[PDB]
RNA sequence: ACACCCAGCCGCAA
């Protein structure tokens, strides 16, 4: 997510390949959030 | 000021799909949201006009007879994902310890959890050369030098292969052959384990304006005893043994079982939610409507289905005789009994399977490939080799990461200690350096170390081989 | 947008997909929301080391 | 070109016989890598025995475990005389055998080794096949008149070889037995005891053949040999899963439904809970609650409502085991020792029990106030994450959300410690990797 | 040397095990009186014990390392092979004591450390398998 | 060598490796018909 | 997508009465009284025809390939 | 540096830790009736091997 | 991919016999058959017939593996009268077993059916 | 020390199902002949099929799976051919197996259903059991179905498209004596069907002296045998069966002395 | 060193048991002499093992004490832990 | 006598 030459600094995870194995499945990867995160405080 | 819109809407889309999750534990309800998405079924309804890699489809679907009132609003109902299947929980034989399962060889063969893999490869005429271009048709055994001993006589003159016919494993798939800077065969493969059948294939052209194919082959998947299987709980399980129907047991109506699950896959993982559906499940199938089990409901309970149960001619607590399918005699306890939803997951035997013996090779690491894809080799890690320094046996962990690995011979001047070249035919072994010409001596020892010590030498690192 | 069930199964586009996915290059690619720290709103934290 | 002087090397397929070596990811210990023979059977998995999947830390569930086979003389014979699992069925590490039977096999081993247990002739009689170590003589029956019934110790005592002794105890020892009379009595048939390869009172438990010190497979691994020991094991797990294949095992809601009167001394003991830590909080309202020495006044309120709490839920668990009746599956399988424990047994049946996270109870995420739904300013059980109902009878949602926080940290707390371990191990095994 | 009354402490091979295995191998009766002189449990002891060997030699330094290696199991030993245990509880017989010398001579010679064991990689992997169980 | 097309399905032949087209709707996606060469299926 | 042959458990004709069912359905009777009236006593066969979902009228809803 | 580096590098990732010939990967299935030194083994991979 | 043909269950190929016969020494007057390609079914037959005769003391079987389409039969009869004889009299009469119950099923059609 | 003597009785003869009652036997042979009724006995069954056009959105394999699961109607000649492994013909012949033809088109605006009646048969005797249909396939209009399809004999232990029987119900000691089953609440189970007691007794009283016996049919055909001709075919296959043990169990004591 | 004046564990441990049995049986394998005689078994293993119950192994161990100076022992004199 | 280059990323298995 971002210039092609700034890829260090660019956001990696976004826009993954959309799963397809159920329409179950589909619909989760549809409605998905994510952290920023590489402690276990933000995690609970 | 606010009151909730309804109590059960606190789950997510893979979540609402199980039944009672307040009757499980929190962790097994998070294993099977994780496992929903792996359960295979029908999953867009054009699935045969489209065409991508890895796709599963399945022969029978079935809504769910325990069902919330949730999975209805996410269009499970028409799209479902597993079979409602007659469950016997019960230690029968011992295949299904370790959370197996033993299923109906019987069922098997009837479509119970048989479905399609569907996989698609696709190739272009990605021309790089002047008159360096791959062109789609048939090879010829001396135009061309990429020879595998795969029979390619199954394609036709255009150089695509014809669909309906059966292809094995190593075959030809696709005939692209690149022309020399005569040709040189640049034709993709089938992959290993495949054994499918062509069903539709098609051409076009891309973005970039040149000829581009697409295949898709489909191969049927009879259940062997290794698939993996769970239920609407967190019940990861693979299936032990198929028997027949004459092997297993029967209740005194002749309902056989299709899967019998482990008694104690129960108490440990406290999945009581699983009996709650396997209950619901059994006065559903015996009345006629779809059983209403949403997450929080204080007018359905055990109580209420245990009556409705008992009035319907069965056992109360959902049990029920059967009888040895050896023996003929009855088995002294009385099993849990009923119909429940079962899925079957992504991960096959059948895929999952790898032997290596001396294959492919990496060309910087002269070792073993990246996996079964690649048809590598498995790795033999620290940990591992630790495991050998614990137990003792030297020669089995020498044999294991340099006689089958990658053995190699150096040379190897004695003044010094710098690898040395050596003419074979010639025998003119002579060290630069010392102008040593008679002390050179020959060292088994690994391709790896050898690429260490000349990546060292590449940093100004002198590693000597002090053979004296 | 706006088609029927009918001129979708005409189509040959599934009426039961719900769509939300980008096409790039055949292969269909999804955005997933990333969360991120509030904007123009005042914190307080207190940094143990 | 295919004739074969002598000298020449033949790459021969894999026959059975062959001496082979599985791994599975993480190998913690030496049981986690070690030889097996080869055993050749249809369809496309690995088949391997049943109590062996205790030294590999693994289940039957989706499990994909690595192959190894040696190709030298050298080395088939130091792996048949180091890494045999008949050879090293005690580990160096507690001088306990991790070779233990498990799961299924001791449960019934439990349901056959008791008094009650009687086997006809047509029982015994197919019982008596799957041996291997059998001298082939059948042995005199316990009961002759009228007709010729098998007890289970008996049998069990053709499978013990040699001239075993040891006396453990069974898992439901009474411990005022001892100390009184009917010591070698034992009316409820605890006080196990082997005397000279012979199976005289007592079940058999976790507590004899699993893996304890000084079990009952211990003493055959130290005193009989390593090969006696192996047919030991293939014994048990043959002639008791084919008496099970009668018998059978179970378990269903008839296993966790208790009694009227059971439900109603169980809401008793929840509603006066919940009168007195409501009691507690009065006092600790009107400042009365004497801190306790050393302990913050919030700290020492949180100590005694954790302690009226855990109170309230032992109590519940213990009469929820005492509810239980002798064909009750869930007490089997927790008092045999296979699988699960009683405090699984209070939480299916009675009371699930206080909820915490990071030790702590439910936090504040909003304002002082741990939902939406529950008041602000409010320590009750219900608020702070105590689940009053069991998993039988439902949960509330909110004692719901709060069981996934349960769930979820102990995932997090499982899923991240595993680097710390992993670290833990290499930075231990490559110091101490030359120490010989 | 031991405080606190731990009486729990790790031994080579169980001593009441082989004098329960001696019993019932010879069929003994209890109830008889048995025919073993004192002395001849006496030296058989101190015969034994000469030839349970770690610190092997003659000079007075490793004959004190040896003692200091063994000490535990011969006072132990002493302990349960008294001639009064013997005469009250036990009762065995002259072959039979004789066959308990020669055995328990075998198991400790068989539970002796093995040269060439790496005790290091061993120490890790079997300290380090419980970190994963305080989840 | 026949083909077919996408919609109005006329078996058009090509022999000729001309981009694709046909004289009723050229519509440019083809599809090539099952052969008359014989498999057999098992039932099993 | 369609209705087996077969109950997976017995084997009992499942395929000759989707038909049936729907007709049954159709003339406003239960799911009860429909499975009643079609013979099917065992519970294993009226899960068959309960709980399966017709995939067919969605399927033919394409056009066809060929011609 | 990089090359030399530890995991998936060079001496660790590489050399002490290495791929082989001759290995087999497959689920795992139960089976009371085998021996505890027996181990079922498929004819594919005992074939290949 | 390691799918056996589901022919082999009872096909007998060309290498092997139906019976063998082994005898053992643990015991004496026993006898070891390993009848191959059958399944529970015959073995569950050849035990309750056997333990029908009176003169045989021990007569089970037992699978050694439900994939191995085997069983094994082991009979251990009195010191006048042989295992295999004692084997051919259980069948013999389960030959009369079998066609005597057949004649009455087929009466009882007869007078059922008018 | 011999057999003992088995009578039957027959409680009901309807077209579909036949309940019988065994008494005087041992329980080996009772659960033996109900395991003969879904492994071993003969039928006629859908085994090879090839296609020549299909078009339909069920592909090859549905449709052959469909077809080799249609039962066929075996009631007289399931004896008089051979097994196709047995057959000197070889691939096959009309003496060995049964060949049929399926040939449908679908050209109008409604939905075509592609039943098994629309099979269509050599010999006379083999059809599927139409004289409702089974469904097979769905056709919308200008998607075609071609096919030939060839009946073999076989037996369940191949497959389950060769088991004859719906589902076998095998009752024996309705109402519990000799304490077969351990029941921990007698009082909470159902009466059996051919239980002999009032409503205030749970279990019958203990019997030491007591075997096995009358044992209780519920055998139910799928259409294709009929449900009486089923238990003599299986007799009958039990019957060789232990003929063939005969012979080669003679063959081998004679090899041996 | 001499007859005298040698000090270890005359109980020949497991590793150097494992070592002969593979180093010898080896040796049949590449076709030595056999110091036993053998009744209809071929597998070098089980020759190898039987030959080591008899106590017939003509090879001799060489066992390097941490100080640096070898000791040298045949099998005759070893005793078998089994 | 086999043919497929690698980095990166992501998802996922126990
Ligand atoms: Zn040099
Ligand atoms: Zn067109
Ligand atoms: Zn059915
Ligand atoms: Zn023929």
């Amino acid at each position: 997510w971002g210039d092609q030459k700034k890829a260090h600094q660019a956001r990696a995870g976004v826009s993954q390949v959309l799963n397809r194995l159920t329409f179950a499945s589909t619909l989760s990867h549809l409605r998905r959030l994510n952290s920023p995160i590489g402690l276990a405080k933000p995690r609970q | 000021t606010h009151c909730e819109i309804h109590p059960s809407m606190i789950l997510g889309v893979c979540a609402s799909i199980i039944p009672f999750p307040d009757h499980n534990q929190s962790p097994r309800n998070t294993y099977q949201s994780a496992m929903g998405k792996q359960a295979m079924g029908v999953y867009i309804t054009n699935f045969h006009v489209r065409m991508d890699t890895l796709a599963h489809v399945l022969y029978y679907p079935q809504k769910p007879l325990v069902t919330t009132r949730s999975m209805e609003y996410l269009r499970f109902r028409e799209l479902p994902a597993g079979i409602n299947s007659i469950v016997a929980i019960a230690s029968y034989t011992g295949y299904n310890q370790e959370d197996s399962v033993i299923m109906n060889r019987s069922a098997v063969d009837r479509g119970f959890f048989r479905s399609v893999f569907y996989r698609s490869y696709k190739e272009q005429e990605s021309k790089k050369g002047f008159d360096q271009e791959e062109v789609f048709e048939k090879p010829t055994r001396e135009t061309c030098q990429g020879m595998r001993h795969a029979i390619y006589d199954k394609l036709d003159d255009d150089g695509l292969i014809a669909p309906g016919v059966r292809v094995s494993g190593d075959d030809v798939i696709i005939g692209k052959t690149v022309t020399l800077p005569t040709k040189r065969d640049c034709s993709t493969f089938l992959r290993t384990s495949e054994t499918g059948i062509v069903d539709q294939v098609m051409v076009t052209l891309n973005q970039e304006g040149y000829k581009f194919c697409k295949i898709r082959v489909r191969s049927v998947r009879i259940p062997q005893i290794g698939d993996k299987f769970a239920s609407r709980h967190g019940q990861k399980g693979t299936c032990g043994i198929q028997y027949r129907q004459e092997d297993m047991p029967f209740t005194c109506e002749g309902i056989t079982p299709d899967i019998i699950i482990n008694p104690h896959a129960i108490p440990s993982r406290m999945t009581i939610g699983h009996l709650i559906e396997c209950l619901q499940g059994k006065v559903s199938a015996n009345k006629g409507e779809i059983g209403d089990a949403t997450p929080f409901n204080d007018a359905v309970n055990v109580q209420k289905i245990s009556n409705l149960l008992s009035d319907y001619g069965y056992h109360l607590r959902g049990n029920e005789v059967l009888y040895n399918g050896f023996t003929g005699r009855k088995i002294t306890s009385q099993i849990f009994i009923g119909p429940t939803y079962y899925q079957r997951l992504k991960h096959m035997v059948d895929d999952k399977i790898h032997s290596r013996a001396r294959g492919p090779i990496q060309i910087l690491n002269r070792q073993p490939m990246e996996g079964r894809s690649r048809d590598g080799g498995l790795r033999f890690g620290e940990m591992e080799r630790d495991c050998q320094i614990a137990h003792g046996a030297a020669q089995f962990l020498r044999e294991r990461l340099f006689e089958a690995s990658d053995p190699y011979q150096v040379h190897v001047c004695n003044l010094c200690g710098i690898m040395a070249i050596a003419n074979t035919r010639t025998h003119t072994y002579e060290c630069r350096g010392c102008r040593n010409k008679t002390q050179i001596s020959l060292v088994r020892m690994p391709y790896a170390c050898k690429l260490l010590f000349q990546e060292l030498m590449s940093m100004s690192i002198a590693p000597r081989m002090m053979s004296v | 947008n706006g088609l029927t069930d009918r001129d979708l199964c005409e189509l040959n586009e599934c009426p039961l997909d719900p769509g939300g996915y980008f096409i790039i290059n055949g292969s269909e690619k999804v955005l997933i929301a990333q969360e991120k720290m509030a904007t123009n709103t005042v914190y307080v934290f207190a940094k143990k080391d | 070109d295919l004739h074969l002087q002598t000298g020449y090397k033949v790459e021969r397929h894999m026959c059975d016989g062959d001496i082979v070596i599985f791994n599975r990811q993480p190998t913690l210990h030496k049981m986690s890598m070690m030889g097996h023979r080869v055993r050749i059977l249809p369809w496309s998995t690995f088949r391997l025995n049943l109590s062996v999947t205790t030294p590999y830390n693994a289940d039957f569930d989706g499990d994909e475990m690595n192959l190894h086979l040696p190709q030298s003389l050298e080395t088939r014979a130091e792996i048949q005389e180091l890494a045999m699992v008949p050879r090293m069925i005690v580990t160096p590490q507690s001088n306990r055998p991790v070779m233990g039977i498990v799961q299924d096999t001791l449960t019934a081993v439990r349901k056959f080794t008791k008094r009650d247990v009687f086997l006809e002739r047509g029982e015994v009689m197919n019982l008596l096949m799957f041996l291997s170590t059998w001298d082939g003589k059948v042995p005199q029956p316990a009961i002759l008149k009228p007709r010729p019934l098998w007890t289970g110790k008996q049998i069990f005592s053709l499978i013990i070889p040699g001239h075993i002794n040891c006396i453990r105890t069974h898992s439901t020892h009474p411990d005022d037995e001892d100390s009184g009379p009917y010591k070698h009595i034992s009316p409820g048939d605890t006080k196990v005891v082997v005397e000279n390869g012979e199976l005289i009172m007592g079940i058999l438990c976790k507590k004899s053949l699993g893996t304890s010190a000084g079990s009952l497979v211990h003493i055959s691994y130290l005193e009989m040999g390593h090969d006696i020991t192996r047919l030991f094991y293939s014994n048990i797990q043959t002639v008791i899963n084919n008496w099970l294949l009668i018998e059978g095992h179970t378990i269903g809601i008839g296993d966790s439904i208790a009694d009227s009167k059971t439900y109603q001394d169980i809401q008793n003991t929840i509603k006066k809970a919940k009168q007195d830590v409501i009691e507690v909080i009065e006092k600790a309202h009107n400042n009365e609650l004497e801190p306790t020495p050393g302990n913050t006044l919030r700290q020492t309120f949180e100590n005694q409502v954790n302690r009226i709490l855990n109170d309230a839920r032992d109590k519940t668990g213990s009469s929820a085991q005492k509810s239980l009746s002798e064909y009750n599956n869930f007490k089997s399988m927790v008092v045999s020792g296979a699988k699960g424990s009683k405090i699984n047994i209070s939480q299916v049946i009675a009371v699930v029990g206080q909820q915490n996270v990071e030790g702590k109870r439910i936090p504040f995420g909003f304002k002082h106030r741990t939902l939406p739904h529950f008041i602000k300013d409010d320590y009750g059980p219900e608020s702070r994450g105590f689940v009053e109902n069991s998993y039988l009878a439902g949960l509330t949602p909110t004692e719901f959300f709060f069981h996934a926080m349960g769930g979820r940290e102990g995932l997090i707390d499982t899923a991240v410690k595993t680097a710390e371990t992993g670290y833990i191990q290499r930075r231990l095994i490559k110091s101490m990797e030359s120490v010989m | 040397i031991f405080p606190t009354g731990d009486s729990k402490v790790v031994l080579p091979c169980n001593l009441l095990r082989m004098i329960w295995n001696a019993q019932k191998i010879f069929h003994i009766n209890p109830r008889l009186p048995s025919d073993l002189h004192p002395i001849k449990v006496v030296e058989g002891v101190k015969e034994l014990s000469k030839k349970l060997v770690i610190v092997n030699g003659d000079d007075p330094l490793s004959r004190q390392a040896q003692e200091n290696a063994t000490l535990l199991f011969n006072i132990h030993l002493r302990s349960t092979l008294c001639s009064r245990r013997m005469a009250e509880e036990f009762r065995l017989s002259g072959e039979a004591f004789d066959w308990l010398l020669g055995e328990i001579e075998s198991k400790f010679n068989q539970a002796i450390a093995h040269p060439g064991e790496m005790v290091g990689a061993l120490a890790a992997q079997s300290l380090g398998e419980p970190a994963t169980q305080m989840t | 060598m026949i083909y077919i097309c996408g919609e109005c399905h006329t078996e058009n032949e090509i022999k000729s490796r001309d981009p694709i087209r046909c004289r009723e709707c050229g519509y440019r996606i083809m599809y090539k018909k099952r052969t008359k060469r014989l498999v057999v299926f098992d039932a099993r | 997508m369609i209705i087996p042959v077969r109950c997976f458990t017995c084997g009992k004709i499942v395929g000759n009465k989707w038909e049936a069912y729907l007709g049954l359905l159709q003339a406003e009777y239960t799911e009860g009284d429909a499975l009643d009236a079609l013979g099917l006593k065992r519970y294993c066969c009226r899960r068959m025809l309960l709980a399966h979902v017709d995939l067919i009228e969605k399927l033919l809803n394409y056009a066809p390939l060929e011609k | 540096k990089q090359r030399l580096k530890g995991k998936e590098g060079r001496v660790r990732g590489n050399l002490m830790g290495k791929r082989v010939d001759f290995s087999a990967r497959t689920v795992i299935t139960p089976d009371p009736n085998l021996s505890i030194d027996q181990v079922g083994v498929p004819r594919s991979i005992a074939a290949n091997m | 991919m390691n799918a056996p043909p589901a022919f082999e269950s009872f096909l007998l190929f060309e290498g092997e016999k139906k019976i063998t016969i082994n005898k053992d020494t643990k015991v004496p007057n026993a006898c070891l058959f390993t009848i191959n390609k059958e399944d529970h079914t015959l073995g569950n037959i050849i035990k309750s017939q056997l333990l029908k005769d009176p003169q045989v003391l021990f007569a089970g079987y037992k699978v050694p593996h439900p994939l191995e389409h085997k069983i094994i039969i082991r009979v251990q009869t009195t010191p006048d009268y042989s295992p295999q004889e004692a084997f051919t009299n259980a069948i013999t009469d389960l030959i009369s077993e079998l066609s005597l119950l057949e004649e009455r099923f087929r009466v009882a059609i007869k007078d059922k059916q008018e | 020390p011999y057999a003992n003597q088995p009578t039957v009785r027959i409680t009901e003869l309807t077209d579909e199902n036949v309940k019988f009652i065994i008494e005087n036997t041992d329980l080996a042979v009772a659960n033996s002949i109900r395991r003969v009724f879904i492994a071993e006995v003969p039928i006629i069954a859908i085994d090879w099929v090839q296609i020549d056009a299909n078009s339909s959105v069920l592909h090859d394999e549905f449709i052959a799976h469909r077809l080799g699961l249609i039962p066929l109607t075996s009631d007289d000649i399931v004896d008089k051919l051979q097994y196709s492994r047995d057959c000197t013909c070889e691939e096959f012949c009309p003496e060995c197996s049964v060949e049929f033809t399926l040939d449908v088109r679908c050209n109008e605006d409604q939905t075509r259903h592609v039943t098994s009646r629309d099979l269509i048969s050599n010999s006379p005797r083999v059809i599927p059991v139409t004289s409702d249909d089974i469904l097979i396939v769905k056709l919308r209009k200008g998607q075609e179905l071609r096919l030939r399809a060839y009946a073999k004999k076989g037996f369940g232990k191949e497959h389950a498209k060769w088991n004859p029987t719906a589902g076998v119900a095998f009752e024996y000691d309705p109402d519990n004596a000799l304490r077969h089953t351990v029941y921990p609440k007698p009082e909470e189970w159902p009466k059996s069907e051919y239980s002999e007691l009032d409503e205030d007794e749970s279990q019958a009283p203990y019997d030491p002296n007591g075997k096995p016996e009358r044992f209780y049919y519920n055998v139910e055909s799928c259409g294709s045998l009929r449900p009486e001709t089923i238990v003599l075919s299986a007799l009958s296959g039990l019957k060789k069966k232990l003929s063939d043990l005969q012979t080669q169990l003679s063959h081998e004591i004679q090899s041996d002395v | 060193q001499a007859n005298q004046k040698r000090i270890t564990t005359p109980y020949m441990t497991k590793y150097e048991r494992a070592r002969v049995l593979g180093t010898r049986a080896l040796q049949i394998a590449m076709c030595a002499p056999v110091m036993v005689e053998l009744e209809g078994e071929t597998d070098p293993l089980l020759i190898a093992m039987k030959e080591l119950k008899a106590r017939k192994i003509p090879i001799i161990i060489r066992r390097y004490l941490p100080d640096g100076s070898y000791e040298d022992w045949g099998v005759d004199e070893l005793i078998i832990s089994d």
